[PDB]
């Protein structure tokens, strides 16, 4: 496991897509 | 490039096997030309901010495609939405159903960058990314700012260029842990994030 818990803040709103 | 069978014929089998997929000369030099300008119209008005962690040097600032003057923006959301959609069941076992807004990310050059991360370590969701690299004629001996991806159970190295119209996907979890290598001019972006349904509902609990 190479990861990190350092992510890109997913931001504000989430957009309803497709259904 | 017919559209619709780019996904089933490239961008599905692509991710599917390999877990990274790359797409160049997306829209065209037309197109692309209409989103930087409108990208670094953006870059005037100061909005940018300092972004945000869930270390990194760049400065962005979220579209979400309604906005006046960002039409062509909108064009590209509009696009990677219909694909994604029109993929939807068949990539891995994922069935998205949102997204995030538009990230416009910009690097000052300075040799600033992303240190190694993964975007989804936590499952808040997030299953796939999507960059939009619009930089053109860029040098990357002399300019750095490479993406690196580091795939699980691949011996290789993934660097990615952030070359002009070039649409870049990948897993957002722990399988593709990813750095911004220094970046040594101005680099530019537009990021966007693809909600799994199950995984989404898992985050509020
Ligand atoms: O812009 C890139 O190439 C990579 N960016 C990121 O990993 C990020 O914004 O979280
Ligand atoms: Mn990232």
């Amino acid at each position: 496991d190479a990861c990190t818990l350092l992510a890109p803040a997913a931001g504000d709103t989430i957009i309803s897509l497709c259904f | 490039l017919p559209a619709l069978k780019l996904a089933l014929e490239y961008i599905v089998p692509a991710m599917n096997k390999h877990g990274i997929c790359v797409v160049d000369d997306f829209l065209g030099k037309e197109t692309g030309q209409q989103i930087g300008d409108e990208v670094r119209a953006l870059h005037d008005t100061g909005k940018f901010t300092d972004g945000q962690l869930v270390i990194r040097g760049d400065k962005i600032t979220w579209i979400e495609g309604k906005e006046p003057g960002c039409e062509t923006i909108g064009l590209l959301m509009s696009s990677m939405d219909d694909l994604i959609c029109h993929c939807n069941g068949k990539l891995g076992s994922y069935k998205i159903n949102g997204r995030t807004k538009a990230m416009v990310a910009c690097y000052p050059g300075n040799g600033t960058g992303y240190v190694r991360h993964c975007d989804n370590p936590n499952g808040d969701g997030r299953c796939v990314t999507c960059i939009y690299y619009l930089n053109k004629d860029w040098d990357a001996k002399v300019s750095g700012g490479i993406l690196r991806i580091f795939p699980e159970g691949k011996a290789q190295f993934a660097d990615i260029e952030p070359k002009f119209d070039r649409l870049l996907f990948f897993w957002s979890d722990r399988r593709n842990p990813h750095e911004v290598q220094p970046a040594y001019a101005t680099r530019y972006a537009i990021t966007v994030w693809y909600f799994d349904a199950d995984e989404r509902a898992a985050a509020k609990v």
